[PDB]
């Protein structure tokens, strides 16, 4: 049985990374007062 | 303050679970160019 | 139901238990009643698990070398129950002939209350009893 | 592809894949059983809103008794 | 490579490993049902279920298991209060069980269709192409649901075979699993009939065994399957969504109004209970009656079950939470332990008085003292210097029937105007605030954090519906437009019908 | 016992009850643990010591 | 003490603020508008209780 | 590709990124002694340098700080007591904020080394490849390091130009900062005399500068060049890990046992001072003292300072705690309030009798109380059932004096008893275990953390030093030994002398 035809490499580039992390540390910087409460 | 305990391991993995995940994709990115 | 065991010593020590007056004969309608004694369910030698006891062992929390002692006093300090239980027996059935009888019966007394450290539980207990009657 | 007993039995029921019925086949029933589906809805939605009001249908925790 | 948002893209043209996630998913579910329902069983207190149920515990599936007939546990106890029963195997503990195990096969059948992947049943027979006939699978998949439903209605429900369901009267005293027969009548729509429930699932069982045998045997209409792509799994999706988030909406809205499958024992009761001082109607009516017939005032509100007061008590409302305060009910105003009794208010003239309750939508209330024809004659003053309704000035005293209170009066002004400020809240509890250090602000019930998830994922599956729905009928310009598009074509005038080259000018 | 505490206390009643350091067996059996892991550090170094040349160091 | 009756608000996190509540507080009502630098106070103690920070910032 | 154990061997003929390198790290642990420092400011109670000393608090940095001189805050408070002062900018504050800036220029220096890693200098010009000068590199650091060390002594420690060191009485009461003179004779070696420290960095500084300066001069002998491979930077961090390793087991003990740089105000007591009743002694004279000039037993014990009392208890012997027992010592005992006084028992016969001492072996420790001549007199029995040494057979009472119970008698055998119990810890004081929710588990003090920490780390760079002194020597055969080795070399009796073919036959 043949290896599976629909693979695909993924990616993240540098900026996408950039933008996820302050996405990610803003949101947390928001929420984290509500969490403590 | 009396702030809610569990605040603390909710803020720690708010960050580390979704940031981890971006450097995973992020590096096995770089080594395949 | 939900998990709780309570231990209980099962007992009539010391029993006195009486029937009612003018009794020419015993009969399958004779009832006694009576109350005994339930001492501590352990008894003073007995060491909790941190080795405190009433007659032996340790006498404070040594693990907990400088706790305030006054939250622990219960359970620093063993203490020996004794209560008084109460039993009826009803004769259902007799050989007249043999002397043995035998029927139901009831009691009610208190659970082990663990040296004092909490308090007891009622307990109720139902069965069947038999005996035989010889003349001393 | 690997066949496989269950394989050969489900068959059928996948091998139809693009049959059509031509032109606009049941369409005009459909849109009969949506048209009597939308005015079904109405009514269930009124007796909740209280618009609709019924003999012997009371909107309340009191029809448990 | 492929953005991060589309990795799961590569399953589309996959049918095995579409099912083996597919899999996988269910196998997450049924888990998260089996740990929930663990997590919840170590947590429940079952010792009370007059003053502590369920719904003040925080607890989230297991209403949902009582709700079907699962109401005892191997421990011994039953959420009823009935003690020394046998569940049998189906406990919540083996409910619980089952899930864990039966996600554990999930689990297992995934990673076999992920490797075997590439079945003959998923190829074309004609073009050797993977492919789904999406229509027959919608009639086959839609008759499985019929039988499952009818049966559900004709054996579950009814108590033929199965245990029925959770049912109550109208205040919530007495609820218990009952069998349910159908109401067949007009009154089977009524959302607070039970019997329409089973009469639903009875009819609608039948009518998807029906239409489920039409869409096995009668194919799709050219006009139609041109329509909706019906050779794009991903038109099903886009209605898929759509039908869940429909069926999302009206949950939410059950479990906040209230109805037959939604009952207050098992949820807590809706905050319109407290709008329309439901509960404290029916109190007041036990007590007239109790009065009528000659019971003292003493007599009359001993009378009243502790549990029907427990209701009449704004900490039950659902409206009364907030976002971010977590946890159970009890940890805000606590364990509640006993019901102190009805107070009574009386100014110095022996008139009787009235706290004006606290309606839902104010986090703080004044405390305002009314008589029988709502004219104001005592209040707890903000500015105390040209106070003409303190509690000083017009004598106001409290006394207590039924409860834990009965027969006691109180005289002295701080005291009483402690009571008149719990007042605003309904009935008056003793609570427990120790045990769980509860903080003493309201929280919400399970009725409302299922109605808020649900509201908010309903109104979120909604951009789901239109992304996916655009997708699969824009799918030809996903990537781009056409780079040969014609400006006679977007410009006006040029064709009669928009798009159409036919009908050029 | 099946656990970790229940395997010393195990241990140690066993020795109170049978002087079990005192027995040969037992020492026979320190002598083989012991040994077994200095021959097995031993010979694990010894292969490794002796790697014929076959990688560079990176 | 922004509004100059000698009430201080508490506006750092040391001093029992979140990231929400948190703020720089104005200085005082009793300096009014005028210039309050650092070297005008008698001390940092002063300025800081004055809300000398605000208007440096 | 590189395996993970070896990222870092990138550096090594990379003179400009080791930099890097190196200034990052520095960065970082500049970084951390300014937040360390912050966070102790920000939890440190400075309000009792008696009861509550920054030892009894878990400070671990506090008392280097002020080992040197910095004692004050900002606040106005000093570590000392004295409240008022003015301590200019080199507060603990101002030293954290230092080490805070100076972490962020090291961490830009990081970045430019790092980027502008191809600079000439790092580049031999005879054959143009990366090269460092070790030998040399030496010269000119130890030169440095010997200014460093005498301008230290020379200044910092004697005050001619800087505020000297904590110095103390040989009982801890009454340590402060104060200039030290040099000791030049043979006591300057003595670890507890202060003079010696500063004549060591002035003597010590000088033979650095003369040794680096024979360094710089002077190439090393071929001899010594080849035998310690002195081309190869992995020699200089073999040797540099043997001489951390070697200062480390110094530092750690010299914290253990006690020395003029490990203070007991700064640190705590050692354990030594309690296996000797080193503090019991003192307090014994100065009582002892005090009845010779005839003043009472109250007056007498009334005069020992609180200070000196709570240096005879065994809570703070360093070798009373646990490994995963965390934090402050204020958090098992809980916080020192006050001296309870001394506790003198008597048995009936009014003779005086001594409770035993707790070893610090002991977790637990039976209660036995001797006569002078340590006569067993009385004790707390295990068994009752034949006690003949009971308090109550024995008729022992206690009696405080000094201390906040001075002049009180208790006679009832429960509260002797628990006086009794906690005679065996040393001196009796009041604690506050509420404040800190205190267990009543004795902990460590920064004297044993410190002491753990370098001697487990002392331990571990001993295997640094083996591993990277065998890769220093063993450089040719590190990735296998040569595929073509002859057995001759190998076996037995070939070559006269081992490992040298010249020797054949
Ligand atoms: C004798 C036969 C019989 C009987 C007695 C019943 C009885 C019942 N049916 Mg069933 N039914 C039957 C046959 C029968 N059915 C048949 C043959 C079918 C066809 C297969 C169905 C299909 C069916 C459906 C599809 C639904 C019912 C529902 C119900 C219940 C109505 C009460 C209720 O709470 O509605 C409450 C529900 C409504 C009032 C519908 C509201 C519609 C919303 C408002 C539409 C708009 C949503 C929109 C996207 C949101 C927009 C934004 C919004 C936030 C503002 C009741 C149990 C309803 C139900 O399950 O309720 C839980 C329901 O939704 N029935
Ligand atoms: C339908 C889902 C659902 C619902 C309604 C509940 C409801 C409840 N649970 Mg349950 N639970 C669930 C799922 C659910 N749970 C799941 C999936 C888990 C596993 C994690 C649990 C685990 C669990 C435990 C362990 C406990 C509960 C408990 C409870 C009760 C209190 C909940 C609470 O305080 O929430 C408060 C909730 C919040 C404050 C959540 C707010 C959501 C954040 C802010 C959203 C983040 C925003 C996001 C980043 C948006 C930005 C995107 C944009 C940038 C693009 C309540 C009955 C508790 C209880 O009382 O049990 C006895 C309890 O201890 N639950
Ligand atoms: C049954 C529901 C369902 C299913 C099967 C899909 C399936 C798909 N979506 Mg759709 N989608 C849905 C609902 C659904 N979606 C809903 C409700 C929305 C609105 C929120 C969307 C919005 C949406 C967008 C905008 C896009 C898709 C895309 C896709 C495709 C690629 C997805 C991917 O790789 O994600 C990869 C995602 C991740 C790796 C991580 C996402 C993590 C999120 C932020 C939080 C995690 C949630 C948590 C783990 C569990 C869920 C909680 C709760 C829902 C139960 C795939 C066919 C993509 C597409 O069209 O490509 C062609 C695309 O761009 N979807
Ligand atoms: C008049 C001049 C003068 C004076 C008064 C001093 C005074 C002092 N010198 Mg300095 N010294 C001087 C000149 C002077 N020095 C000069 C000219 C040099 C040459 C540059 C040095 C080099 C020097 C060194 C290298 C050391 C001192 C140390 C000391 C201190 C000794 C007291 C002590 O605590 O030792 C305690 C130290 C020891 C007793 C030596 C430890 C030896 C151990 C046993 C080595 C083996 C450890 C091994 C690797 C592992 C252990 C195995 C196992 C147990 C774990 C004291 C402050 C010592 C010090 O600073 O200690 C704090 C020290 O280590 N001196
Ligand atoms: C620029 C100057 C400078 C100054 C004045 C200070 C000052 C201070 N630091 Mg900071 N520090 C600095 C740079 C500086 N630091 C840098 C660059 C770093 C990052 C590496 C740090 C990292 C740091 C930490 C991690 C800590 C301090 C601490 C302290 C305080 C106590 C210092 C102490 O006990 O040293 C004691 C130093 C020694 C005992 C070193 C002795 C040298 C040994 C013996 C090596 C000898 C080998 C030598 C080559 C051979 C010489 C031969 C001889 C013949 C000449 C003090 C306020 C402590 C504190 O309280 O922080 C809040 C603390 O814990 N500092
Ligand atoms: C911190 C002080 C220090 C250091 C690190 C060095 C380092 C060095 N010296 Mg310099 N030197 C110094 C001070 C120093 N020197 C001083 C004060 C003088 C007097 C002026 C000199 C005079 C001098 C001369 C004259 C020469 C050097 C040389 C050297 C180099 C080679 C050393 C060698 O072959 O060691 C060999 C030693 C070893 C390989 C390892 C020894 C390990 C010891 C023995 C282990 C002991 C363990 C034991 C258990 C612990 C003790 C127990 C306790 C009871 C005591 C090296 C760079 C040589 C060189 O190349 O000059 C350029 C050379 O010719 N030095
Ligand atoms: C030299 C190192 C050192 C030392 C001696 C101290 C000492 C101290 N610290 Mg500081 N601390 C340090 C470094 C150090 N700290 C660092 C680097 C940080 C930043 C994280 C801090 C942050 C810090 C805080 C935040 C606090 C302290 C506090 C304290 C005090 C109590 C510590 C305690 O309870 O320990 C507990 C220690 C342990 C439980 C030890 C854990 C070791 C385990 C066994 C891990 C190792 C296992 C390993 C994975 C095995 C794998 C092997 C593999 C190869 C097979 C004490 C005076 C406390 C205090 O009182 O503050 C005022 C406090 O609150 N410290
Ligand atoms: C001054 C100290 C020092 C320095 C500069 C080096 C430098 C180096 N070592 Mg040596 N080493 C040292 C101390 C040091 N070592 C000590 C003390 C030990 C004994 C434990 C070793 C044992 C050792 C071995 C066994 C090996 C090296 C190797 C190497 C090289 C590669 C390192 C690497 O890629 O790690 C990469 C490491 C990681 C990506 C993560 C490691 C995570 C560790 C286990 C925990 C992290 C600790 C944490 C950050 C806090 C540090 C606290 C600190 C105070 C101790 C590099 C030249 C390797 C080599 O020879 O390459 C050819 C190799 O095989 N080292
Ligand atoms: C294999 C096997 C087995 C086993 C199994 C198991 C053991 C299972 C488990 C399972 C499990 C145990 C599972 C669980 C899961 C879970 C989950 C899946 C969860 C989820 C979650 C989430 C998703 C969440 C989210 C969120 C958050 C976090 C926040 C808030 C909001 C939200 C909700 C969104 C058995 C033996 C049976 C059999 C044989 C085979
Ligand atoms: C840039 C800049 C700046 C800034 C800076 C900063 C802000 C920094 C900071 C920094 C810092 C803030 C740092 C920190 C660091 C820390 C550290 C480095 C830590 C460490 C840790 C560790 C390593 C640990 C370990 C461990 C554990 C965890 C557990 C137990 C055991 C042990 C201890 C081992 C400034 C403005 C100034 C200037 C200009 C520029
Ligand atoms: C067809 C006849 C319709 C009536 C069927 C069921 C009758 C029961 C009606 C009811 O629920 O009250
Ligand atoms: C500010 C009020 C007090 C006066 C400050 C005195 C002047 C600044 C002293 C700073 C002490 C650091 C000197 C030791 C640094 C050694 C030199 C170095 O290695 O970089």
């Amino acid at each position: 049985m043949e290896p599976n035809p629909n693979r695909q490499p993924v990616e993240l580039n540098r900026t996408s990374l950039y933008l996820g992390l302050l996405l990610i540390l803003v949101l947390a910087l928001l929420f984290s007062s509500y969490f403590f409460n | 303050m009396e702030v809610n305990q569990l605040g603390l391991i909710a803020t720690a993995l708010f960050v580390l679970v979704p940031s981890v995940f971006l450097i995973i994709l992020y590096v096995q990115t770089e080594s395949q160019q | 139901a939900g998990g709780e065991r309570i231990p209980l010593l099962f007992t009539v020590k010391n029993l006195v238990a009486s029937t009612q007056p003018n009794v020419t004969s015993i009969t399958t309608s004779t009832d006694f009643k009576g109350e005994f004694n339930v001492p501590s369910y352990r008894t003073a030698n007995f060491l909790d698990p941190k080795g405190r006891g009433l007659a032996s062992g340790y006498d404070s929390a040594i693990a907990l070398p400088q706790a305030k002692e006054e939250e622990l006093a219960r359970a620093n300090v063993k203490r020996f129950s004794l209560t008084k239980g109460q039993i009826s027996l009803n004769v259902a059935k007799v050989d007249g002939r043999t002397g043995e009888i035998a029927g139901t019966f009831e009691s009610e007394q208190l659970s082990d209350d663990d040296m004092g450290a909490h308090e007891p539980h009622e307990v109720k207990i139902q069965g069947v009893f038999y005996a035989s009657i010889e003349p001393a | 592809a690997r066949r496989t007993w269950l394989g050969d039995i489900l068959r059928p029921l996948n091998s139809e894949y693009g049959k059509v019925a031509p032109g606009w086949g049941t369409t005009p029933l459909m849109a009969v059983f949506m048209g009597l589906f939308l005015v079904f809805l109405l009514i269930i939605l009124e007796i909740y809103n209280s618009t609709l009001i019924l003999d012997g249908v009371n909107v309340s925790w009191k029809a448990l008794g | 490579g492929l953005p991060w948002y589309r990795v799961h893209t590569v399953l589309i043209n996959d049918p095995g490993r579409l099912i083996a996630a597919h899999l996988m998913h269910t196998a997450l579910v049924a888990g998260w049902a089996g740990s929930m329902a663990l997590y919840e069983l170590a947590t429940f207190d079952p010792s009370d279920p007059v003053l502590n149920p369920m719904w003040r515990q925080g607890m989230f599936v297991l209403p949902f298991m009582a709700r079907l007939g699962v109401t005892g546990s191997w421990s011994g106890w039953s959420i009823t209060g009935e003690t020394g029963i046998d569940p049998g195997f189906w406990s919540f503990e083996g409910v619980a069980l089952a899930h864990i195990v039966l996600s554990g096969l999930l689990f297992l059948a995934a990673c076999w269709h992920w490797v075997y992947w590439d079945l003959e049943l998923f190829r074309d027979p004609r073009t050797g192409e993977p492919a789904l006939d999406l229509p027959k699978m919608f009639g086959i998949h839609l008759f499985l649901a019929g039988l499952l439903c009818f049966g559900f209605g004709a054996f579950h429900l009814t108590g033929l075979f199965g245990p029925g369901m959770w049912v109550s009267d109208p205040y919530g005293l007495t609820g218990s699993v009952q069998p349910v027969a159908p109401e067949w009548g007009p009154d089977g729509f009524n959302p607070y009939n039970p019997g329409g429930v089973v009469a639903h699932h009875i009819a609608a069982g039948i009518v998807g065994i029906i239409a489920g045998l039409f869409h096995i045997l009668v194919r799709p209409p050219q006009r139609l399957y041109k329509a909706l792509r019906m050779g794009n799994i991903e038109t099903v999706l886009s209605s898929s969504i759509a039908a869940v988030f429909f069926a999302a909406f009206v949950v939410a809205g059950t479990m906040w109004y209230g109805s037959a499958t939604t009952p207050i024992e098992l949820f807590g009761p809706t905050r319109y209970q407290w709008d329309s001082s439901y509960f404290q109607q029916e109190i007041n009516r036990r007590v007239q009656a109790s009065l009528a017939s000659g019971a003292t005032l003493e007599e009359a509100w001993s009378a009243i079950p502790e549990k029907l007061a427990f209701y009449d008590y704004i900490g039950n409302n659902p409206a009364k939470g907030g976002l971010f305060r977590t946890g159970p009910m009890n940890k805000g105003d606590g364990i509640a332990q006993a019901w102190k009794g009805h107070a009574v208010f009386r100014n110095k003239e022996g008139e009787e008085l009235f706290v004006r309750r606290m309606p839902a939508f104010f986090e703080s209330f004044p405390v305002i003292l009314t008589d029988k024809n709502g004219v104001v004659k005592a209040d707890i003053p903000f500015r105390r210097a040209e106070s003409k309704y303190s509690f000083e000035q017009q004598g106001v005293t409290v006394s207590f029937y039924g409860g834990e209170l009965n027969g006691q009066t109180f005289t002295d002004p701080p005291t009483v105007k402690s009571y008149a400020r719990k007042a605003i809240f309904g009935e008056i509890f003793e609570f427990d605030t120790e045990t769980l250090n509860s903080d003493g602000i309201f929280r919400t019930s399970p009725r409302g954090w299922f109605t808020f998830a649900h509201a908010v994922f309903a109104l979120l599956f909604f951009f789901g519906h239109i992304w996916h729905g655009a997708r699969t009928l824009f799918r030809d310009v996903f990537s781009g437009i056409d780079p040969e598009l014609s400006p006679e074509q977007v410009e006006w005038g040029f064709y009669q019908k928009v798009g159409d080259v036919t009908t050029r000018r | 016992p099946l656990g970790i505490s229940g395997t010393f206390n195990f241990m140690i009643v066993f020795q109170a009850e049978h002087n079990i350091l005192m027995h040969p067996f037992h020492q026979l059996g320190v002598a083989g643990v012991f040994g077994g892991a200095l021959f097995c550090a031993m010979h694990g170094s010894l292969v490794t010591s002796s790697l014929i040349r076959e990688t560079t160091e990176t | 003490d922004i509004d100059g009756i000698r009430e201080p608000v508490s506006g750092s996190l040391l001093y029992g603020n979140n990231i929400i509540t948190g703020a720089v507080v104005p200085s005082s009502n009793a300096i009014g508008l005028h210039f309050y630098p650092i070297w005008e106070a008698a001390s940092l103690d002063e300025w800081l209780y004055n809300g000398g920070p605000y208007q440096l910032i």
